[PDB]
RNA sequence: GCAGAGGUUCUAGCUACACCCUCUAUAAAAAACUAAGGACCACACGA
DNA sequence: CTCTGAATCTCTTCCTCGTGTGGTCAGGAC
DNA sequence: GTCCGAAGAGATTCAGAG
């Protein structure tokens, strides 16, 4: 909850930081802070990423997944303490090892799939079968995921 | 794909015969693949047969 | 193309059937694979044409049991040992009669496990009798060899001519066969000829697939020998390395970078690697234009890269698409084509917008470049490969 | 105080924390380990002599002959390290052993020995490790890598969730030896303990116990509690001690003392437990059905007849109850079973146990280990007692026993290397307790269970393997105990030892090829901690667990520096301060904290010790008084970050830069950037390339000087003094009087190594950083090696960097370097290539290197001399000839196409038996001239110093003004002194002077004939000529190039200097990074680095201005002093007052290029400090300037960041990766390059490419690729001839690789036919 | 109980999970025929 | 220019993927020119 | 007791490319 | 001159229950 409050404060200070003079009285609008331009535009950087850059780093998990009771108070603009950096390295190395092994297993799965469906080639304009699929929007408890 | 020994032995003992009609098979043998710019060539070939 | 046959002094089992997952030799003879291995590798005898004596045609007996059975009947009982015994058992069995009898008891034996096993065996028998092959041919009596050029001696330095990790396997098989032939010519005692035939069978096993049974043999640098099944199965086997993924000519590689001055249907191309790519096209254009008369003269002209070569190259790359390609290609948007524009430097230049499809990262990433040659292939690249035709 | 080097450029340093332990010798893990290997270490510890003593005693059966070890000496190296690198021979030392051969008296072996003999016996060759911590095996610096493997000692693994498909977590116990058979105790999913020797076929537990000469009664007594039951005349009064009442229900009427305690339908509360205990009861009344469900413990027989009442572990029953009752056997022992307290796990194993007696157990063990052959009693017994009871096959090292006794709570530490029955039963009990909740499992990732085997230990193990082979040979020889015939040399041979050691140091799993391209790479590749190797994991066997950083890597293994890719995690690098333990674990320096106040005492701690201790963070306010103001100071609990009190802490971190490696300690502002980008930068920092002129990092870490001095790149001053004569090739150091050796003193010539090929083909070059007459001290730095500057580490260079999108040329991550970089030769890198060429023993005339080449014009013979070898310094290009090598009938070594540049040096080796040709004659002549020159240089000056020593006694009271310089130069001895014997002293010293010249000339001729000797080479080669191409590669559009904060980029366009955006002053920024790489790739440190570099260059130009136009020393001195003192609480406190007022000007000159800044990785400058440093210079505080565009000439809106990022230049150039093939070589399978596309081979249209092509529908293109462009040789040449004719036809043909497959799968009885 | 690439691999491999939900191939009344003699019974 | 040999150069050159001329059993008036080429495992990595 | 099932062992495959560094590959005796 | 892991998947054994 503190991390969420920090994120909200960081946004409410950053996305309207420009307080400009409106031919008289004072008006504030969407800021031209370059980091916020690169994040809000969708160019490079998400809201969560810029939050973990400027506000809190939130919490981060141990190797297993159970997160630390003591989170990373600091961020990347100001200095980051040694223990906080070790806790960060936990997740960083986890993700890095996972992505390498991911590329391995994903290449294997791609080969397997493309070798099970290699021979299927469209060869007729119509099959003349009334049978189809009762395709419907997917609602797995929540709202519509695919309308 | 996989288990080349198993499939080769099963094909051998069964006296299996390959009627290529497939992408990977034609790729191995090197002829036109029956999917794409070679589909017309292969439909003509199967029409002649 | 030429082959050579090794006249085995005695028939030897084929590993692809013995100690294999399909276990064809197991279903066929209706024996445990353990017992079949025992008789083949000469651990225990197997009987053929037992007749009056209690041992049937399908029994497996130890050496002491062999002596006792010899006491029971001196000659009418027969227990051949080794692969010859399996050959004889295959000969004695008739597929059609056995197949129909197995169908008969399949119709009655309703046990689900027995039903599954009998259906497997009957499928093997039917697909083996309807197919034009006898069951004797499982036991290879005549091993063929690879053509010598498909199995050569490569080097000349260090140890003059090294091996191919298969010449030594064939030499071992030949040596075992020759020693067995010498023993049969000298009528050596049956125990030593049993040992010789067993190690001949083991050598044939190693040749067929070095590593299907026991300690895979090795006499060169303490590593398993690349047997014939090794050269077929796996990634390193021919099927995947050398058939589906043949390395191609008229190809190149370089770390790629971004160029905004390019269009969407264009890609940068170093003059050096473009010249190295389209050398046949350069030769043809020079021979047509008369700047050279023979391929030797054209080779000299392009090796000196005269100024008359560059403007000819830019002439031949007017409308000639090239297939850019990233190494870890996953989707078909991972290999497009572009009209390459001749630029200086050593790096292919990729349009920025077509890096999202390529997943290009411009941090030292290298992309292979391929050149379609036949005008049908160039046109096919223009119609399908080119980036302006696969935006969706 | 500061040494003279940093006195000329004192590195500005931030960092409030006062470092208490200086950075240790970074190569200690290698050098100390190898020095421990080469030593006589008693009391177990790892030494070469230790293995000698543990293998040499040889027992002979009736031979009455034994082998005794005395001592070993390593001979002087045959060739020096540089000579070995030049030749190729291994830098080794002969292993001279003084073995003793003894034969005891025949007919009385109990007596002494009758014939002894001592001979200095050869043993083999041990490759020594040079001072830099490297091995030179095949003339290439081939460094070892220390291995991290699972330490010997019992481990109780969990193995959760996988098997039984039920989530019931079994518990397997594994006891790994150091040299033996792995032993596994595993639980059946049906809860039956199973033993697994060598992970082989599963086997029930008690067989091992029975094989220990046990019986069922003994095993049951050892493993379970016995409930005593007595036969009393009132229905066999039961006895139940009330300690077994842990949460059991009462199916009976608990009653004693005539008093009911627990009735039906109830469980005994702990209050009822203590009530029963205070009642002091033992007997109780239960229905006989209660005892029926129990199991008998001991064997019982009817003494009336002697028949077995019931065997051990036989369950009771009504009939068995009667058989007990009517037998009169009042004693009953039942097995106390309980799901919670003591589960009956061994009883069910006995139920499963097929074997009964010890002989059957041995037979079953022999069957499972060696199947087939009849398990003879002797064979099985020998197998067991040699598998787990013989020191010859199951020696747990002292570390193994230590870990074992630690994990079994036994207080003893040392012991025999074998497993006593007590050890086996203790492992059994501990595993049972693990199953019963008592005691907990341990994780392998924990650094207290993963040991580090350095070079010494691995080499010692391979040496011991060679020695056991040799002792087998010795026993074979000693079958014939000949006496007075052979000296203690013939029975052995050095061949097996040499084979084993040479294979381990050469063709081995960890004898890695050192990546010599940066001193950082040199260091970090020696501190590498590989988890691969023999006895370790593999890149594929490793799982998610072992990859991840355990919470005990803190301060022991760097979590940042790690090779990305397949071998992530496995090859982590050792952290900075983490020395290895004595046993082999990882100790890290910690500060003892007395109550209240932290002390400076350093206490190295292993991971197991660390958990118990409380470790405070280095970044805490101690101020050397401890008493952390933060009463909630962050601390490290038992592997968990948990904030503790002020007094509750016990230990504290030593320095804020402890947790990272040296490869990551270089990264400035490591606090800010993410660990992913930090790892990327620390990996691409080991891959820089020695730049033409090295340039100090404008913002470093202060410890780069340490990593540049500890490595062998920089020639360090091992002896302080004044530089007597400096030169671009040699440095002559005049030693000071204090550091003088007693007699025969003089100079210390630091012979520098000029351009020499590295391992990654870079220039190992050394530049003298001193002048003629500048003093140096101990540990000083003299010659800046590759990528070094004034003793600091300067991997890459630094230039102006601006973060803005510049017309897409820096689109995604690409760099956009200016033409100013190339113009000022800023990033040009020397690359040294090597072109070997040999002359082999060919029949009918050998290979001769002659300029008599046929079919070659005068252009070919131009660069060659009159003997077939190119002149030194010819601008050779592609295809040019360098070496003759005429073969009997033209095999001239020619420049491979593409590579260009000058040729710097040719080396002509030659073995004896062939006369050197003319060029080889000249090479030998110049080499011997150089040798004589060096020798005479160390003769003349040394003799001058010797006469000065003799002139000292001629000036110590007996000074002679002209009488000294009146006698000839060779005799400054016989003169007038006051001794009355000094005259004869001087005459005999002149005799010693003549003998001194004699020994000098003998050394000279020894070196000469060392050069003159025939260089023995590989069997069958006459003489090898090595040619050294030296290309000059520079920046071009495609060279990979990165900063230190993992900001990897590639050059996009050499932008003309005018196009580059210029600031108000007009200084064009040399590099325009892409800003959008910062947010996503979260490396915000590179912007802190950019701002600090801008401030540093601001200081540099501020002092340059007042130094360009001459300003007096006072103003410059005060400005420099203020620039150093501006820091908030910086520890450096550099004062310019103590400077000589002329070396301050030298400091300014070394500083005018920019004030070098040092920010320790985790104590770097904060916002305020860097802001104040910026404001000191005439620079904007915001750090952003208004860069006017270079082309439009218009102001850039949104002013952009400008600063001096320290951009490296990665080894991955483009001209060595710009490949293209038209048509070249082909193979047996007619693939072009097959194994290696470096032989002018085409790209591989790989497995996924055909899918990505047929997905479009490119049938014609695909058919091209895999038939006519690659395989169909007939079709390939036909289409070539077609294309050279304008026509672009195509012929499918049959792929020759498919024909190869056809013949292969047809060569195995499987008939294949292309039937139609 | 995995929600990543192994989930897609397990799906396209048609791997029956180690704890699969059991269904009835015929509609009707549920019963426990045998007295769990070794295992419980369901008769439709 | 399709099965061989010879020619002015430079041992040999007949389309060998290959470069000029002659004829079917005989050798020279003639300049640009020449060579068909190579396997398997460990390691540092890089996308 | 014999057959649906419990186990047991065993075998195949694990991104795809490169830059490259190397290491390796049948004797003496008749 | 010439010659002697993990993961699953499947095939295969025990067992335990009718
Ligand atoms: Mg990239």
């Amino acid at each position: 909850a503190a991390n969420d409050r920090v994120s909200k404060a960081m946004m409410d200070n950053l996305q309207t930081e420009t307080v400009i003079n409106r031919d008289g009285q004072e008006e504030k609008q969407v800021s031209f802070n370059s980091i916020y331009m690169m994040a809000d535009s969708g160019a490079r950087g998400s809201a969560a990423q810029i939050r973990q850059l400027a506000g809190m780093r939130g919490l981060m998990a141990k190797p297993d997944g159970s997160i630390i009771e003591t989170p990373i108070t600091a961020n990347f603009r100001e200095g980051l303490n040694v223990l906080q950096y070790f806790i960060s390295t936990h997740g960083a190395r986890k993700g890095l090892a996972d992505t390498a092994l991911k590329t391995a297993n994903s290449g294997y799965l791609t080969r397997r799939l493309v070798d099970v469906a290699q021979d299927l080639v469209v060869t007729e304009d119509d099959c003349g079968t009334h049978e189809g699929i009762m395709m419907t929007p997917v609602i797995e408890g929540g709202d519509v995921k695919e309308p | 794909f996989q288990e080349t020994t198993r499939v080769l032995t099963e094909a051998a003992v069964a006296g299996k015969r390959d009627e290529l009609r497939g992408l990977k098979e034609n790729v191995i043998v090197g002829r036109l693949i029956p999917a794409g710019t070679g589909y017309a060539y292969h439909q003509d070939r199967m029409r002649r047969r | 193309e030429r082959m050579g046959h090794i006249e085995l002094a005695s028939p030897t089992a084929h590993i692809w059937f013995l100690k294999s997952l399909p276990s064809r030799i197991g279903l066929l003879l209706d024996m445990p694979l353990r017992d079949i291995e025992r008789v083949l590798y000469f651990e225990s005898y197997v009987v053929i044409e037992g007749g009056m004596t209690n041992l049937e045609r399908q029994q497996i007996l130890t050496e002491e049991q062999y002596l006792d059975a010899l006491e029971e009947f001196g000659d009418e009982f027969d227990a051949k040992m080794g692969a010859e015994a399996i050959q004889a058992l295959l000969k004695s069995m008739d597929l059609e009669q056995e197949c129909e009898q197995l169908r008969e008891e399949l119709n009655e034996t309703n046990s689900e496990t027995k039903r599954k096993k009998l259906t497997k065996r009957i499928k093997l028998l039917e697909a083996f009798v309807q197919s034009g092959n006898k069951p004797e041919w499982m036991i290879l009596t005549v091993l063929p060899v690879l053509p010598p050029d498909l199995r050569p001696l490569v080097p000349l330095d260090g140890g003059r001519f090294a091996t191919s990790d298969l010449n030594d396997l064939y030499r071992r098989v030949i040596n075992r066969n020759n020693r067995l032939k010498r023993l049969l010519d000298l009528a050596a005692p049956d125990i030593i000829v049993r040992n010789e035939k067993r190690m001949l069978q083991e050598a044939v096993d190693a040749l067929l697939d070095n590593g299907r049974r026991g300690r895979a043999i090795t006499g060169s640098n303490k590593r398993p020998l690349k047997s014939l099944a090794d050269m077929i199965k796996g990634k390193q086997g021919r099927f995947r390395q050398n058939l589906l993924g043949k390395r191609v000519d008229y190809s190149g590689r370089s770390v790629i970078t971004v160029g905004p001055y390019l269009r969407l249907h264009q890609c940068g191309l170093p003059k050096k690697m473009a010249l190295e790519l389209f050398k046949p096209f350069i030769y043809g254009k020079l021979e047509l234009r008369g700047l050279a008369t023979t391929i030797k003269a054209a080779k000299k002209m392009v090796e000196r890269e005269e100024a008359v070569v560059w403007d000819i190259l830019d002439e031949v790359i007017r409308e000639h698409p090239v297939l850019l390609n990233r190494a870890p290609t996953l989707h078909r948007l991972g290999i497009q084509a572009f009209e390459p524009v001749l630029i200086e430097g050593k790096a292919i230049q990729l349009h920025p917008l077509v890096c999202a499809a390529y997943n290009a990262d411009f941090d030292g990433d290298q992309m292979a470049v391929h050149v379609p040659l036949t005008l049908e292939a160039q046109l096919e690249a223009r119609a399908l490969m080119m980036s302006t035709n696969n935006i969706l | 105080v500061y040494s003279y080097t940093e006195k000329k450029r004192i590195r500005k340093d931030f960092g409030k924390r006062p470092q208490v332990l200086d950075v240790p010798y970074l190569l200690s893990i290698q050098l100390d380990s190898f020095q421990k290997f080469i030593e006589q270490d008693p009391e177990g510890q790892y030494g070469l002599e230790a293995a000698f003593r543990s293998v040499f005693p040889i027992q002979s059966y009736s031979g009455n002959s034994e082998l005794q070890y005395v001592s070993y000496r390593l001979g002087e190296p045959v060739f020096d390290v540089q000579e070995c690198q030049i030749r190729g021979v291994t830098y080794s030392a002969p292993l001279r052993v003084k073995l003793r051969l003894v034969i005891y008296e025949r007919e009385a072996p109990e007596g002494t020995v009758k014939d002894i003999k001592e001979q200095e016996v050869y043993m083999g060759e041990i490759p020594l490790m040079t001072d830099n911590g490297t091995f030179v095996i095949n003339g290439t610096e081939r460094v070892i890598v220390s291995q991290l493997h699972r330490s010997p000692g019992v481990f109780f693994d969990s193995d959760k969730g996988k098997t039984h498909s039920s989530g019931k977590v079994l518990y397997n116990a594994r006891i790994i030896p150091y040299r033996g058979s792995w032993l596994d105790f595993e639980f059946d999913p049906k809860d039956n303990l199973f033993v697994r020797i060598d992970r082989r076929r599963k086997l029930p537990a008690t067989i091992i116990l029975r094989a220990l000469n046990y019986t069922t009664e003994q095993i049951l007594d050892l493993f379970f509690e016995k409930v005593i039951f007595e036969i009393r005349d009132n229905k066999l009064q039961m006895e139940l001690v009330p300690e077994r009442l842990r949460g059991e229900t009462a199916s009976f009427d608990i009653e004693a003392n005539g008093k009911v305690y627990v009735e039906k339908g109830r469980r005994i509360t702990a209050r009822h437990i203590r009530q029963l205990e205070k009642d002091d009861v033992k007997l109780i009344e239960v229905p006989v059905e209660y005892i029926a469900g129990k199991v008998v413990a001991k064997d019982y027989i009817d003494e009336s007849t002697g028949e077995l009442i019931c065997a051990a572990n036989m369950e009771l029953s009504l009939d068995l109850l009667a058989k007990l009752s009517q037998s009169g056997h009042k004693r009953i022992e039942t097995l106390f079973t309980n799901d919670l307290d003591h589960g009956p796990y061994i009883s069910e194993t006995l139920r499963v146990d097929p074997t009964n007696d010890r002989l059957s157990a041995l037979v079953e063990i022999y069957r499972m280990m060696r199947p087939g052959e009849p398990p003879t009693r002797e064979a099985a017994e020998s197998l067991f007692e040699n598998l787990f009871f013989s020191e010859d096959r199951y020696d747990l090292s002292a570390v193994g026993r230590m870990k074992f006794n630690r994990s079994l709570l036994r207080e003893e530490i040392e012991g025999s290397g074998i497993l006593s029955k007590d050890d086996i039963i203790d492992v059994m009990k501990k595993l049972i307790d693990i199953r019963n909740g008592k005691g907990e499992v341990d994780d392998i990732d924990h650094l207290g269970n993963r040991r580090i085997r350095s070079v010494g230990e691995m080499a010692e193990n391979q040496f011991r393997v060679g020695l056991v082979r040799v002792e087998r040979a010795v026993k074979e020889r000693l079958s014939l105990g000949d006496l007075d015939t052979l000296m203690p040399q013939d029975m052995i041979n050095a061949k097996p030892i040499s084979a084993a050691v040479k294979e381990f140091f050469g063709s081995s799993q960890l004898s890695q090829f050192m990546d010599q391209n940066n001193p950082l790479s040199e260091i970090t590749h020696k501190r590498r901690i590989s988890a691969l190797g023999p006895g370790g994991l593999t890149r594929e066997r490793a799982g998610f667990e072992v990859r991840d950083v355990h919470p005990t890597h803190y301060g022991r293994v760097c979590p940042i520096e790690t090779p990305e890719g397949p071998n992530i995690g496995l090859i982590n690098s050792l952290s900075v301060y983490a020395q290895t333990n004595e046993y082999g674990f990882l100790e890290t320096p910690y500060r003892k904290v007395t109550d209240g106040v932290v002390t400076d005492e350093i206490h190295y701690l292993s991971a197991i010790e660390e958990g118990n201790y409380v470790i405070a963070q280095a970044n805490s306010n101690l101020d050397e008084e401890g008493h952390f103001v933060e009463d909630l100071v962050t601390c490290r609990s038992k592997g968990e970050s948990s904030l503790f009190s002020r007094d509750q802490v016990d230990y504290m971190d030593v320095s804020t830069q402890q947790v990272v490696s040296v490869g990551a300690s270089l990264i400035p502002f490591l606090e800010h950037d993410d660990a992913n980008r930090a790892l990327m930068g620390a990996n691409m920092q080991r891959q820089a390339v020695p730049t033409l002129r090295a340039d100090k990092p404008l913002v470093g870490t202060g410890m780069e000087r340490a990593v540049a001095v500890d490595s062998g790149v920089t020639a360090v001053a091992k002896r302080g003094g004044v530089v007597q004569y400096v030169d671009a090739s040699r440095i002559v150091i005049k030693v000071n009087e204090d550091e003088m050796y007693p007699g025969e003193a003089g100079i210390d010539i630091y012979n520098l190594t000029k351009y020499t090929r590295s391992n990654q083909n870079t220039c190992i070059n050394q530049m003298p950083c001193v002048s003629l007459g500048e003093p140096v001290e101990r540990g000083d730095v003299l010659a800046d090696g590759p990528s070094t500057d004034l003793g600091e580490l300067a991997l890459g260079q630094n230039m102006r960097v601006a973060f803005m999108p510049w017309n897409g040329y820096n689109f995604e991550d690409s760099i956009l370097v200016s033409e100013r970089v190339v113009q000022e030769d800023r990033f040009t890198t020397i690359h040294i290539q090597e072109l070997a060429c040999v002359s082999r023993d060919t029949k009918l005339g050998p290979e001769e290197i002659t300029a008599d080449i046929p079919n070659v014009g005068e252009a070919a013979l131009s660069k060659l001399d009159e003997s077939g070898i190119v002149y030194i310094g010819a601008e050779v290009t592609g295809g040019d000839i360098l070496v003759g090598k005429v073969t009997p009938k033209d095999s001239s070594l020619r420049v491979p196409n593409g590579v260009s540049g000058t040729v710097i040096d040719v080396q002509v080796f030659t073995r004896d038996g062939v006369e050197k040709d003319k060029r080889a004659l000249e090479i030998e002549e110049m080499q011997l001239k150089q040798a004589k020159k060096d020798l005479s240089e160390e003769l003349q000056i040394l003799e001058a110093g010797l006469f000065s020593r003799i002139r000292a006694v001629l000036v110590a009271g007996g000074v002679e003004a002209e009488k000294l310089d009146k006698l000839p130069r060779d005799r400054w001895l016989e003169l007038g002194l006051t001794d009355e014997e000094k005259q004869n002293q001087l005459e005999q010293l002149a005799e010693q002077y003549d003998e001194l010249k004699h020994e000098f000339e003998k050394k000279l001729e020894a070196k000469r004939r060392k050069i003159t000797q025939g260089d023995d080479l590989a069997p069958g080669v006459l003489k090898i000529v090595k040619v050294y191409l030296a290309v000059k590669r520079r920046i071009q559009p495609g060279d990979k190039m990165a900063g230190r904060h993992g900001n990897k980029g590639v050059i996009s366009k050499i932008n003309p200097i005018e196009d580059m955006p210029y600031d108000e002053n007009g200084t064009p920024v040399d590099i325009v990074l892409n800003p959008l790489g910062v947010p996503s790739r979260m490396n915000i440190g590179q912007i802190l680095e950019t701002h600090l570099g801008m401030a540093a260059k601001g200081i540099g130009d501020k002092i340059n201005a007042m130094l360009k136009q001459q300003q007096e020393v006072a103003k410059l001195r005060e400005f420099i002093q203020r620039a150093y003192d501006l820091g908030a609480d910086v520890r450096q406190k550099v004062d310019l007052s103590t400077f000589s007022d002329e070396e301050v000007m030298r400091l300014a000159e070394n500083l005018r290029k920019g004030m070098p800044i040092a920010t320790p990785v985790f104590d770097g400058a904060k916002e305020a400090e860097i802001k104040e440093l910026l404001k000191l210079g005439d620079l904007p505080t915001s750090g952003q300037i208004r860069l006017y565009d270079g082309r439009t000439g218009e102001q850039f809106e949104r002013p952009v960041t400008v600063g001096y990022m320290y951009m490296l230049k990665l080894n991955h150039l483009v001209d060595d990766k710009m490949h293209a093939r038209s048509t070249g070589s082909y193979s047996l399978v007619t693939q072009q390059p097959l194994g290696g596309k470096a032989q002018f081979g085409g790209q591989r249209f790989g497995e996924m490419e055909v899918w990505a092509l047929e997905a479009y529908g490119a049938a014609y293109t695909l058919q091209e690729m895999l038939t006519v462009k690659s395989d169909d040789v007939n079709g390939r040449t036909k289409m070539y001839k077609n294309i050279v004719d304008g026509n672009h036809q195509m012929e499918p043909g049959m792929p020759e690789s498919f024909n190869v497959l056809l013949k292969e799968i047809r060569s195995l009885g499987i008939n294949i036919e292309l039937e139609d | 109980i995995t929600g990543g690439l192994p989930r897609v691999a397990d799906l396209f491999e048609a791997r029956r999970p180690k704890e699969p939900a059991i269904l009835a191939e015929i509609s009707g009344i549920v019963s426990f025929g045998k007295e769990t003699k070794g295992k419980r019974r369901l008769v439709i």
